[PDB]
DNA sequence: ACTGTCTGGACTGGTCGGCGCTATGATC
DNA sequence: GATCATATTGTCCAGACAGT
């Protein structure tokens, strides 16, 4: 089958786990809320198995600085 | 600038940043694997099976008859 | 001390703080009486505040002008239904119980949303969606799960019509009117514990609020009364609404104490509902809007808040604002980029305001003693206990004698004062900044040429507005931040805007072209010209006739700082065999020597070597705007204030050089010969064949159809091609005529001013004249005009202008240039406002992102946008061509410099 | 440590307020000038006593 | 669950100056 | 001939909504 993130378009996306969302919400002071969201109903968030309250580790390729991790909190739909 | 059929300029960042659902004249790139991508007939037939044809454009003239009803 | 306003709550205001915040109750329609005294108990009562200078407020006891106003209130003799709130209401009234007076929700159900509330609370649309979805789920329940009770659909009509479709006694369905008082009765039966279930605060804003009970008069300061010039008063469109309000009033309260019969009440309830929906907005859909007596459909508070001319945008977002300055704009190339020409009456008019130190007290003692009358002089003095004095010639001596420390002094205009400069319309961050003072005789705003793009200013009678900050924080602020020198790199692309133009390209070329050699005269006159700090003339490059000759690269050399290096290709490269010699000598050694340089030096391949330019000439790609490779290079590597100078210098050369040595355009530089005039026949010729024989092949048939297009678009399309193609062909021959020597062709290969196809249509021929990207066709049946026959599809009848400027036009010929003309203006003037509108957008869109500290770019909310700005944290005017680093050119430096 | 645009127009701002009113320069400064003009000769002498308050 | 229909809204900034317009019918 | 109440109630895009 077509793997979703085979596309050019579509960066690689990775669950985070329960030390690494605590220590990403210690590193910038933010609350669970303060992420960006990202659909429960999301392309890469049913091919990764994810549910909602988990926060999704995205590496996107970065034009300027090659390549750049964003984070995204799964919410429902 | 204002205004095949692609129409860029204002209207197309307009229309991007207002997020339209259906843009005007929509537009698809579409790529070809390994066994199509190096001759023109592969390329032919794959678009031919894309491409939506329909009775009313292979139709010459449209004429109603009522002899047989 | 003093506080600020931290935040701020709303809500809807209950009939008891109306009552409460009110200063009087009005009954009386009338205003003002035949004596023009206000009437007791009027809508302009005294009361209320006072708008005559004679007049006393009874509230405050303070006159006109400082008299903040006070609210009243008009006890309504019967509810009438907010026009604001209607929507509201009649869901409030689908999800609640009719009797029971709960919502239509299980305690399960409740229990849920109120846990879920609390998660989704800090994006309001979350909590619009979970609203909409519990009055979903409570419209379509017919019973009441608290009380078992029936309910019955309600219908809504516009503006504050509700119908309830109650069931008779045989089944049959009819409509009810709901009543603004059934309505209100209904609201005030739900409970507090129900109210967030619907959206609204129990403390806040209650349900039964939204039908109104007791209406609040604005204070007269809100409204306003002028008298004309023949003594008419002149009422607000409020003070008429409430006019009609307060008489609708009176005669319903009348008729109730009469014991009119219901049909009345009806109709009385009707009108002043009416007439308060009217004064909320007047503006509703469904509802004829109230007029003047001579037409004039008034305007209410709705509109007084809403639109370009309403409280937000016109007053509040932006406003008028004093110490403003506005004249017609003049070039002047003698002052620097970072100076502004003020005219002596501006700036003897504008004042700043300057307090009294132990450094300044004699300058600001002498500016007391000049007045107002001799500059440079002082309008007004301020004293330490806050009040204003003004100066004038009887009491100059008098404040003068008493200044001290502490007086605040406001002197006029001087030289090195820093001021606001900005034109319209702001499209970016650089149509205002801050530029120094230099005062002037003659009326006109004075700004150097190079600040000029941008500003998007020419001096085809542009005006500019000047602004005099009068804080200590706010001139520090514009001095610091909004220089003028601070803002040459753009940071909309990462490259130079305040550059040089057309003349200091075109001087520039002139100056620094092959075989190009001034005497010392010259190099000594455009040397003090200029102002560059040379006391002793370098070794002369050539004799000729026994006088020193000195070539204009070496005169150019002399700005450049000498640990600059640097190599590129410009505009006027046409020979790229030229190029590559000076490349392969430049890659071999690194070093390679001057004078193995200027053997093989090509006007093309620009050089500089240790600031010495050994080769290449100047054009758009030396100082140009988004062009400008060096200028670029020396506001990167030697600060802003370096690169000032050398533009301030550079401009001046460049101008003393194109001023003595003559530059000049005549109608010979259009000028052909003979050959090339028959050759651009013969092409057009040409294209006539071709069309003519496309034009014969379609109607025979012959011609093949394009894939996704009939036969007249493909006919069309091969029609524009081919006079398109004939086109370039005439250009290509008209340049191949035109050589270096001709000024034109300077200006337009230098990059300096217009293009080569502007040469080209003067010269060649103008081409196909077109409109939306198709060829002309409005106009007769079958023809744009009626001198061509009709069918006719040929080229010259489609707007082929075959003739040329400098040849004239024909008549046909000109209507189709004027078409094409028309067209553009026509374009250019709707696509400029709806990139105004898409700008606004994207203003308000994106007002409140800013990097935070961290490098995070968060909303006010706390939600991070970016975990850092560009994903680099990189600022794009510093970025080099949109990158982080140029590391070949920092490589290229250090490596020049450590070897050098 | 280096002062960002934005805070060395803030502490100019703030010197020269505090000079219209009092706070006599700490340097020595030619008769004539503005305060705002006192303020940048006290930046560029390197003697403002104004620290910046920097989240951490 | 789709699909055509009804309704609401906003219509680039600034500047220049001019030119009108802001009661009426019926007693006493 | 002077005064007095009263004086009427423009295309296009996006969201919500009956109909099949
Ligand atoms: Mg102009
Ligand atoms: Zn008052
Ligand atoms: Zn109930």
């Amino acid at each position: 089958e077509f793997n979703i993130f085979d596309h050019v378009l579509v960066p690689e996306h990775r669950i985070l786990s329960e030390e690494e969302k605590e220590e990403l919400l210690k590193k910038y002071r933010i609350r669970i809320s303060q992420l960006p969201q990202i659909k429960a109903s999301d392309p890469a968030v049913v091919a990764l198995g994810a549910k909602p309250g988990d926060v999704i580790e995205i590496k996107r390729k970065s034009p300027t600085a090659g390549y750049y991790y964003y984070y995204r909190l799964v919410v429902e739909d | 600038t204002l205004n095949i059929n692609v129409t860029l300029g204002l209207p197309r960042i307009i229309e991007i940043v207002d997020a339209r659902k259906n843009p005007s004249t929509p537009i698809m790139t579409v790529y070809l694997d390994e066994e199509h991508r190096y001759d023109r007939d592969k390329a032919l037939e794959v678009a031919r099976r894309i491409e939506g044809t329909t009775l009313e454009n292979l139709a010459r003239e449209e004429t109603i008859d009522i002899l047989n009803m | 001390m003093k506080k600020v306003i931290g935040s701020i709550e709303f809500g809807i205001l209950s009939p008891q703080e109306i009552r409460k915040m009110s200063a009087a109750e009005i009954t009386v329609p009338d205003t003002y009486d035949d004596d023009g005294y206000p009437i007791e108990g009027g809508l302009m009562d005294k009361r209320l505040g006072v708008i005559d200078p004679g007049l006393r407020c009874e509230t405050c006891g303070a006159r006109a002008g400082e008299c903040p106003g006070h609210f009243g209130h008009i006890e309504l003799a019967r509810p009438v239904i907010h026009v604001g709130f209607a929507k509201t209401i009649h869901r409030v009234l689908e999800s609640t119980c009719r009797e029971c007076g709960r919502i239509k929700l299980t305690d399960e159900e409740i229990e849920e949303y109120m846990q879920k509330f609390e998660v989704m609370g800090d994006r309001k649309g979350a909590v619009d969606k979970l609203i909409k979805e519990i009055h979903k789920k409570a419209k379509e329940r017919m019973v009441c799960p608290h009380c078992g009770a029936p309910q019955f659909p309600i219908k809504f009509e516009r503006p504050t019509i509700y119908w309830e479709l109650r069931k008779d006694e045989e089944g049959n369905e009819y409509k009810h009117r709901m009543m603004p008082s059934e309505v209100r009765d209904r609201l005030e039966k739900i409970p507090d514990k129900d109210l967030p279930l619907l959206g609204l605060h129990p403390e806040k804003s209650r349900p039964e609020w939204m039908v109104l009970t007791v209406l609040p008069v604005p204070p007269v300061t809100m409204r306003p009364s002028i008298t004309l010039e023949s003594g008419i008063r002149a009422e607000d469109d409020l003070t008429h609404k409430l006019v009609d309000i307060i008489r609708i009033n009176n005669r319903l309260k009348s008729n109730i104490e009469a014991g009119a019969p219901q049909l009345i009440i009806e109709d009385l309830w009707d009108l002043l509902q009416y007439h308060v929906t009217t004064y909320i907005n007047n503006e509703t859909s469904g509802v004829p809007p109230a007029k003047h007596k001579s037409g004039r459909p008034l305007k209410t508070l709705a509109q007084r808040l809403k639109g370009k001319e309403g409280r937000f945008r016109g007053n509040l977002s932006g406003k008028r604002v004093n110490f403003s300055a506005r004249t017609v704009i003049s070039p002047d190339p003698m002052i620097s980029i970072n100076e502004v020409g003020v005219p002596l009456a501006v700036a003897m008019e504008l004042t700043v305001p300057e307090k009294v130190t132990e450094f300044n007290y004699e300058k600001l003692k002498q500016r007391v003693l000049n007045g107002p009358e001799k500059y440079p002089g002082a309008n007004y003095v301020i004293d330490p206990e806050g009040r204003r004095i003004r100066l004038m010639e009887s009491n100059r001596e008098l404040i003068a004698e008493k200044l001290d420390i502490g007086w605040t002094v406001e002197r006029h205009l001087e030289d090195g004062d820093v001021v606001l400069f900005n034109r319209q319309p702001s499209l970016h961050r650089m149509s205002i900044m801050a530029h120094r003072v230099r005062v002037m005789p003659y009326r006109t705003f004075r700004l150097n040429l190079p600040v000029c793009p941008p500003y998007n200013a020419d001096f085809d009678g542009d005006e500019m507005n000047l602004h005099v900050p009068q804080t200590e924080e706010a001139q520090a602020e514009a001095k610091i931040l909004m220089e003028v020198q601070n803002h040459i790199i753009s940071p909309r692309y990462g490259g130079p805007l305040i550059a040089g133009i057309q003349d200091h390209i075109s001087g520039g070329y002139l100056l620094t072209r092959e075989g190009a050699y001034f005497t010392r005269y010259e190099v000594e006159q455009m040397l003090m010209f200029a102002g560059m700090d040379v006391n002793e003339l370098p070794e002369p490059d050539k004799y000729e006739n026994g006088e020193p000759l000195w070539s204009g690269k070496t005169i150019f050399s002399l700005l450049l700082p000498d640990d600059l290096t640097i190599w590129y290709r410009n505009k006027l490269c046409d020979e790229p065999e030229r190029c590559e010699a000076l490349e392969k000598l430049i890659e071999e050694k690194l070093i390679p020597d001057p004078e193995e340089v200027r053997k093989l030096a090509y006007d093309g391949f620009v050089y500089i070597q240790n600031g010495k330019l050994l080769s290449g000439a100047v054009d758009k790609k030396a100082y140009g705007r988004e062009d400008g490779k060096l200028l670029d290079i020396i506001v990167r590597e030697y600060g802003v204030e370096r690169a000032r100078q050398f533009l301030d210098q550079v401009t001046k050369l460049t101008i003393w050089v194109i001023t003595h040595k003559g530059f000049t355009t005549a109608i010979d530089d259009e000028d052909l010969p003979q050959e090339a005039i028959d050759r651009i026949h013969e092409i057009i010729r040409e294209a006539e064949e071709k069309v003519q024989r496309l034009i014969e092949a379609y109607k025979r048939g012959e011609l093949e159809p394009l894939p996704g297009k009939t036969l007249e678009e493909t006919l069309e399309s091969k029609i524009m091609a081919v006079l398109a193609e004939a086109r370039d062909n005439a250009g290509k021959v008209a340049e191949r005529y035109l050589g270096m020597n001709n000024h034109a062709v300077i200006m337009a290969k230098t990059g300096a001013r217009g293009k080569i196809l502007n040469i080209t249509q003067m010269a060649a021929m103008l081409g196909q004249q077109s409109i939306r990207g198709k060829r002309l066709y409005r106009g007769y049946r079958g023809r744009v005009l009626t001198h061509f026959k009709p069918g006719d599809l040929g080229a010259r009848a489609r707007g082929f202008v075959t003739n040329s400027y400098k040849s004239g036009l024909t008549p046909q010929e000109y209507f189709f240039h004027a078409m094409g003309g028309r067209e553009g203006l026509v374009d250019t003037a709707v696509r400029t406002a709806q990139s105004g509108y898409m700008q606004r957008r994207l203003i308000n869109a994106l007002q409140d992102l800013k990097v935070d500290y961290d490098g995070t770019v968060r909303d006010p909310t706390g939600i991070i946008v970016q975990f850092k700005y560009g994903e680099d944290g990189v600022d794009p005017m510093k970025s080099w061509q949109g990158k982080t680093v140029d590391v070949d050119r920092v490589i290229v430096r250090t490596l020049l410099k450590m070897r050098g | 440590f280096r002062y960002t645009r934005f805070e060395k127009a803030r502490i100019i701002g703030a010197r020269a307020l505090q000079i219209a009113m009092g706070a006599p320069v700490l340097i020595d400064v030619p008769e004539g000038i503005t305060p705002l003009q006192a303020a940048l000769l006290e930046f560029e002498k390197g003697v403002i006593p104004i620290t910046v308050i920097r989240p951490s």
